[PDB]
């Protein structure tokens, strides 16, 4: 039918089967992809025509930032996981957003492990926003909704 | 019926008369213009908007 706009989207962290509601204001968000890794196999008398070999799925990488901000219970996880206490993991729901803010489609991504974390650069020359380019590596994902 | 000391608070002011003092010197000029206070501006745009 017709297609969607890309800035209405939030995501909600879940730190160990406890929603994060306080941290759904993002600035941008990777986009999930996912590949199968294939290996190609050329054989015998066969020269005129590839043929591929299945081979494991390699998900992406999500990366989101966010404009710095009062601390909450998303920057208590990152700092506790990078900080070398604890090796904890969270749940992410990113879901798209209609008009009347209902959801099209949602990506849960289970088991998401905060891999690192970086602020933009001071500099006196330039106005612009620090933001927190954090991002996290996550072991599945399951779409879930109408208008993918 | 105004008076002229309801004309010195009330009415505005013109700019054909005007001093301009360099540092500790009066130099007399005739047109200073391109004095202003500008600032940049910065949007933040976030998500659920």
């Amino acid at each position: 039918y017709t297609p969607v706009v890309s800035h209405r989207f939030m995501a909600s962290f879940i730190f160990n089967r406890i929603p994060d509601p306080l941290d759904i204001r993002f600035q941008r968000i990777s986009g999930l992809s996912r590949e199968l890794q294939v290996t190609q196999y050329s054989e015998g008398g066969e020269n005129a025509r590839n043929n591929y070999l299945a081979e494991k799925i390699q998900h992406g990488t999500l990366t989101l930032e966010r404009g710095v901000m009062t601390v909450s219970p998303l920057t208590w996880m990152f700092d506790r996981v990078l900080s070398g206490e604890k090796i904890a993991y969270a749940d992410v729901v990113v879901m798209l957003l209609n008009e009347n803010s209902l959801p099209l489609s949602s990506w849960t991504l289970s088991n998401a492990l905060p891999v690192r974390w970086q602020t933009s650069d001071f500099d006196a020359n330039s106005n612009a926003i620090l933001v927190n380019t954090l991002e996290l590596r996550y072991q599945d994902m399951r779409w879930l909704g109408v208008k993918i | 019926s105004t008076s002229t000391s309801q004309i010195a608070v009330e009415y505005p002011i013109p700019v054909y008369r005007f001093i301009v003092s360099v540092g500790d010197e009066k130099i007399p000029f005739n047109s200073v213009s391109g004095l202003d206070i500008s600032y940049d501006t910065i949007e933040y745009r976030d998500g659920v908007g």
